DNA sequence: GCAGTGAACTAGCTCCGAAAACCTATAACCGGTTGATTTCGAAGCGTTTTTTGAGTTTTTCCC
């Protein structure tokens, strides 16, 4: 089955139990939100070995509903994006 | 860019932790993410995207400055997908492309 | 409430030990290319899960 954050917590714990249960999960959704609020300011966000976790554009255009089928017109926005870093790319490449 | 440096220093700032066992904490959940993955585990997050491993299948590929073209294997790969409360804390800001 | 003791406290010091702060190279990451294949997504309602919050009961730790 696949991890999730709330499992992250607890096993990080495990792995790192001489640190506070409590300092640990509040240090990890506080760096997650700093990592989410570095893209919210339109910034890298770039690591070793890991890879690093960008932005990118997409311009405005008439998109419109799969369901409706109804014209929707759309402003130009940013979406995050994450490359994988040569390490973990071949630790995750069987 | 931001750097787990600089995570390690915020931490230090906000929480008070000191930054020698930050950077420890830090550097252990960026470590475990990556195990997760390398055993192909799923990881899956919320208030935030999350971490998806897709298999390509074998694709065209070229030398893009010669115009000589080489296959693409087929391939297990980490594919991110990041979730709509992201999208909407990233759609703007500044005002040049990225 | 008293006689009594022991704990908290004083200044400035060199002197000593440690975590803090700073410098360096450079490997990993950044940018540029082509283009057919697959992957991702425009709205939004319903379903399912997280994960945050919410309280606390219990356990564990330290003294």
């Amino acid at each position: 089955g696949p991890m999730t954050k709330s499992e992250l917590i607890e096993r990080i714990v495990t792995h790192q139990g001489q640190l506070s249960a409590k300092d640990v999960e509040l240090a990890i959704k506080t760096m997650l939100e700093q990592m989410s609020q570095a893209l919210a300011t339109g910034d890298r966000i770039e690591i070793r070995g890991f890879g690093s976790f960008s932005l990118h554009y997409r311009a405005p255009r008439v998109g419109r509903n799969p369901k409706t089928g109804e014209s929707v017109r759309l402003d130009g926005k940013f979406v995050p994006h994450f490359k994988p870093g040569k390490e973990l790319r071949d630790r995750v490449n069987e | 860019a931001l750097t787990k440096a600089e995570i390690a220093e915020r931490l230090y700032e906000e929480l008070g932790l000191n930054k020698r066992e930050a950077k420890e904490l830090v550097e252990l959940f960026f470590e475990e993410i990556r195990q997760a993955l390398e055993h192909n585990e799923q990881v899956k997050l919320s208030g935030f995207g999350n971490f998806d491993l897709r298999d390509k299948r074998q694709r065209p590929g070229r030398n893009p400055k010669t115009g000589e073209e080489i296959p693409i294997t087929a391939r297990r790969v980490v594919t991110f997908r990041p979730g709509q409360k992201l999208k909407a804390r990233v759609e703007a800001y500044a005002g040049t492309k990225s």
